[PDB]
């Protein structure tokens, strides 16, 4: 709705609600600079999130679950290639 | 000399009302000045008549058939006062701008029929 | 021993054919060096679909 | 074939006919072009917006859900421009403003 | 190191008269009447004999004796008799007619002609492409009235340069005009031009001279001086070029590793012990960053205090909103930025010891990537060419940019070679592949450089791969129409199967088109 | 029957202020204000019409007159109003 403070990715379509503006007419503040920006994000991965999610049989919800399940030394040999 | 010097090729290269290379006979006819404008008008309506008499004749080569086509693929949007790419438009005047800065030191303080001149080249108003 | 081929690309032309089911399509492929046409067998062309392939997708 | 006015075709609420109406037997000229009723159209229903939302204010200002001509005059004369421009005129049941001049306070 | 432009110098020699006894009355004689400038010339000869702008005025005098007839040439004799020449053209179409019968008549005169009863010489002419009715019966009536002509032909330039560089006849290729004041693309098929398929855009030097003339007006409002056509003319000519690729250009074009080469800068021409005690106290006396938060949180304060001197802010129409709720129930702030800036300084003193204009995209895009004082008089002459030398040659390419909604010239060449003549697309034809081993490009307006290179360029993007492209181009190809012209007359001798008779003429009257394989064709079919 | 601009004035407070009432006495005030605005604009404009000899009263003599009538700020707010929404029933097509 109008008056809404909001985060669109373009490339992948994701909208985010940050929240109202300051409008008494929750509460953030409007963002200051230029509507487009460009940021870096430094991402830091566990060897063994990789090792879970190139394992086919199993997803990335056993990293939160916890059944892995005795993964196999040919996919952490392809990891340590890699 | 300055004075005469436009004059003596003045005195070279002129020819007389009885012209020599013109022909005998001259009966020269009287004309409208007849401006660029409305020619391709009065050709447009000769054209049109044509066609509904011929109806009640397909043309191959006219002056509105030469004439190129639009394009298909959708056109590119550039900045109004660089020529730089256009990422926004300003919503009370419609004009694309570039970023920031711009906006604020071109695009918002301007006066009015300054923004008509600044579409007059992309021809927008 | 193996071999990889690519064609990758701009789609210009995506036309398919039947004889319900179609045929064959014939898919036409653009880069910076030039265009290039191939003809494709139904299973692919449903793995096109599947990927939602346009007009002027890569 | 049935089409609606042309106060929605600008986009306007205000009566486009009825202003070309006023304008062509308001006897002002002998032709009236197509544009003029939708500009004053506009002029009109901008000045009347503005004029609402400083009445709309005062009227907040004064804790309250009606309109007295005590906000509108109000509204009207703590704006330079209105002041400006409704200088000369009266409003009915208006009032003046709380003004008292430097010295006549008691400054001791 | 700026350099001033100028008008052009004036030409000192006014141009000569050909001999009278040299003259051939069974001669022809070829004449390109163009938009720009008039090419005039024996079929005889190899280069060009006049070279003059199509242009012409008249002088007054004190002594009142009526004797200036001052065409073409003569008008580099001076500012004023060149700043009132008057040129016959108005747009693509002619719509005087006397001017044109005084410029011919100079032209005749300069010819070394001795006529008779009129000209006795066919004429060669040359006439746009898909021109109206009325310019052709004014040009067969003044033709063969006021001169009395045997024979005339009519044929387009480009077809005419076409025929200059293949002078077989029957060839196939693909003709790129870039005229004065419009650019044809024009396929030729078997030494025909196919006239149904060729198109025209309402693009040229002079649209292009006057658009750079409205970007440099609208970026310099406050010029002291009044630039004139021809110095925006040399400007074009001198400082623009075509890219190999806009898009990739214009992102990197105002950045610094680029703006220090190819920035041009033109000159336009001109002629107390309490307060000892408390600095005592102080030399006695995360958190640097606290406090340049404090001075950005100061910063902010004052834009606050900016917000609520403007009146037609929010913040001040929310202050006096709060004011009117009360009575319903700058300077100082300068000073305030001044000790907020002290303190700054005080604190980044403390951080030592205990805005620029390289940022500025607009001050780059302005002034170039050098620092600007506006107080001196040298360089509030100047102005700077850093986006337009790209900018202005692109609209042949982009014409919405123009504001011409039409199809750019590479769009034209790929819906001609790909959906026409008998060409799918994916699979070329003979003809297609015929007319993309010969393009060739004519017309005044190819001066520029770097269009050879991005046409194939282009080309090469939306041809199938291996199609061998060649595409020529002329070392000055403002000649190859009058080439073409007397290529026609002097190495042919079937020259008489387009010439116009006279009694031809009378027997079919103004309404009359040859079918001929180098002009133009019948309205209908 | 007698005309009034009632309707109108309603739905505009209605954009801007849902929950507000209007009195009968302040809708007389309102309607005396368009009215004289609007003959003060008309006699303007037609003024100015018959002092440039011309028969035709178009939106050019109105963008004149909001010019001369209205102090500076209201009256670039009012031409600007005026120009998207004559743009905008001017693209019928």
């Amino acid at each position: 709705l109008a008056g809404d403070v909001i985060s669109i990715d373009k490339a992948s379509g994701k909208i985010t609600k940050l929240g109202r503006s300051f409008a008494r007419s929750r509460f953030v503040q409007c963002p200051e600079g230029e509507l487009q920006k460009r940021k870096t994000v430094v991402h830091t991965v566990s060897l063994h999130e990789i090792d879970v999610i190139n394992s086919r049989t199993q997803g990335f919800l056993a990293l939160f679950t916890g059944d892995t399940g005795e993964i196999r030394s040919e996919v952490r040999d392809q990891i340590n290639t890699k | 000399e300055r004075l005469l010097f436009l004059r003596s090729v003045g005195e070279r290269n002129e020819i007389g009302f009885p012209s020599r290379f013109k022909s005998a006979h001259y009966k020269k006819p009287t004309r409208r000045h007849k401006s660029a404008r409305q020619l391709i008008s009065d050709e447009n309506k000769r054209i049109n008549a044509l066609l509904t008499k011929a109806n009640k004749l397909v043309p191959k080569a006219t002056y509105f058939s030469v004439e190129a086509p639009p394009s298909i693929r959708p056109a590119k949007k550039y900045c109004d006062v660089t020529g730089l790419k256009g990422f926004y438009k300003s919503p009370t005047n419609n004009i694309r701008y570039h970023n920031a800065e711009i906006y604020q030191l071109i695009v918002k303080p301007m006066a009015p029929g300054v923004d008509q001149e600044y579409l007059k080249l992309r021809g927008a108003n | 021993k193996e071999t990889k081929e690519v064609y990758e690309g701009e789609v210009t032309e995506l036309t398919p054919e039947d004889a319900k089911t179609i045929s064959h399509v014939i898919v036409g492929l653009k880069s910076a060096k030039g265009t290039k046409t191939l003809r494709l067998d139904p299973t692919i062309y449903e793995s096109i679909q599947r990927e939602k392939v346009s007009i002027g997708d890569v | 074939k049935a089409s609606q006015s042309r106060s929605a075709k600008a986009g306007l609420t205000f009566p486009v006919g009825r202003v070309h109406r006023l304008l062509r037997r308001g006897n002002y000229a002998q032709r009236i072009g197509s544009g003029a009723p939708v500009y004053l159209t506009a002029v009109l229903e901008y000045l009347a917006a503005e004029i609402l939302e400083l009445a709309g204010n005062a009227a907040r200002d004064n804790k309250k859900t009606r309109i007295i001509p005590r906000h509108l005059q109000l509204a009207i004369r703590n704006d330079d421009e209105l002041n400006k421009l409704l200088g000369n005129v009266t409003i009915a049941q208006g009032g003046v403003l709380p003004n008292i001049h430097q010295n006549l306070l008691p400054k001791k | 190191k700026a350099v001033v432009i100028d008008d052009p110098p004036l030409r000192q020699t006014p141009e000569p008269f050909d001999e009278q006894s040299a003259y051939n009355p069974q001669s022809p004689i070829a004449i390109d009447f163009g938009s720009s400038k008039l090419r005039a010339g024996f079929v005889n000869h190899a280069t060009p004999t006049h070279i003059f702008p199509n242009a012409l005025t008249k002088f007054r005098d004190r002594k009142l004796n009526k004797n200036f007839t001052f065409v073409g040439n003569d008008t580099l004799l001076d500012q004023a008799v060149r700043s009132q020449s008057r040129s016959p053209f108005d747009g693509p179409f002619v719509t005087n007619w006397n001017l044109t019968e005084e410029i011919l008549d100079y032209t005749f005169h300069h010819l070394g002609v001795v006529p008779d009863n009129g000209i006795p010489n066919p004429i060669l002419l040359t006439e746009r492409l898909a021109t109206v009715q009325s310019q052709r019966t004014n040009w067969y009536q003044i033709l063969f009235e006021t001169y009395n002509v045997p024979g005339v032909t009519f044929g387009i330039d480009s077809l005419f340069s076409f025929y200059n560089y293949n002078p077989s006849g029957n060839k196939t290729g693909l003709v790129i005009s870039c005229g004065h004041e419009d650019t044809n693309v024009i396929p030729v098929v078997d030494g025909a031009g196919i006239l149904t398929d060729a198109k025209r855009i309402n693009w040229g030097g002079h649209q292009a001279v006057d658009y750079l003339n409205d970007l440099m007006a609208l970026k310099y409002p406050y010029f002291p001086t009044k630039m004139s056509y021809l110095q925006y003319e040399t400007m074009y000519k001198d400082y623009c070029y075509v890219s190999r690729n806009y898009d990739e250009d214009i992102e990197k074009i105002l950045t610094l590793e680029n703006l220090d080469t190819n920035d041009v800068v033109v000159e336009a021409p001109f002629t107390a012990k309490e307060e000892e005690e408390k600095k005592l106290k102080e030399q006695q006396w995360d958190k640097r960053l606290k406090l340049n938060k404090l001075i950005k949180r100061r910063k902010e304060k004052l834009k606050l205090r900016d917000e609520m001197k403007d009146r037609k802010s929010q913040v001040s129409q929310n202050r006096m909103k709060n004011l009117a709720s009360l009575a319903e129930d700058e300077a100082f702030e300068e000073a305030l930025e001044y000790e907020y800036k002290d303190i700054v300084e005080l604190e980044r003193l403390l951080l030592e010891h205990d805005y620029d204009w390289r940022n500025s995209i607009l001050h780059l895009f302005l002034r170039g990537p050098r620092p600007h004082d506006s107080e001196n008089i040298h360089e509030q002459h100047q102005m700077h060419l850093n986006v337009e030398r790209i900018r202005v040659p692109e609209v042949i390419f982009q014409p919405t940019m123009g504001g011409q909604d039409q199809a750019g010239i590479c769009e034209l060449s790929e819906t001609i070679l790909l959906k026409k003549f008998g060409s799918q697309p994916g699979k070329l034809s003979q003809t297609s592949i015929d007319m993309v081993n010969n393009v060739l490009i004519t017309g005044g307006n190819a001066k520029v450089p770097g269009l050879k290179e991005r046409i194939v360029k282009e080309f090469t993007g939306f041809l199938p791969t291996g199609t061998n492209i060649t595409v020529n181009m002329s070392s000055d190809p403002s000649l190859d129409a009058w080439k073409g012209m007397a290529a026609l007359a002097r190495n042919e001798e079937q020259y008489r199967k387009t010439v116009i008779s006279k009694k031809e003429y009378e027997e079919y009257g103004p309404e009359y088109i040859k079918e001929h394989k180098l002009g133009n064709t019948k309205y209908f079919e | 029957r007698k005309e009034t601009y009632s309707s109108y004035i309603y739905k505009v407070l209605k954009q801007t202020h849902p929950d507000t009432g209007i009195s009968q006495k302040s809708m007389s005030i309102l309607n005396s204000f368009v009215n004289d605005i609007f003959e003060r604009i008309a006699t303007e404009a037609s003024k100015l019409a018959a002092y440039n000899k011309k028969s035709t009263i178009s939106a050019r003599e109105i963008q004149t007159a909001v010019r001369l009538i209205l102090p500076g700020e209201l009256a670039k707010h009012a031409v600007s109003e005026g120009t998207r929404a004559v743009t905008k029933y001017s693209s019928s097509t």
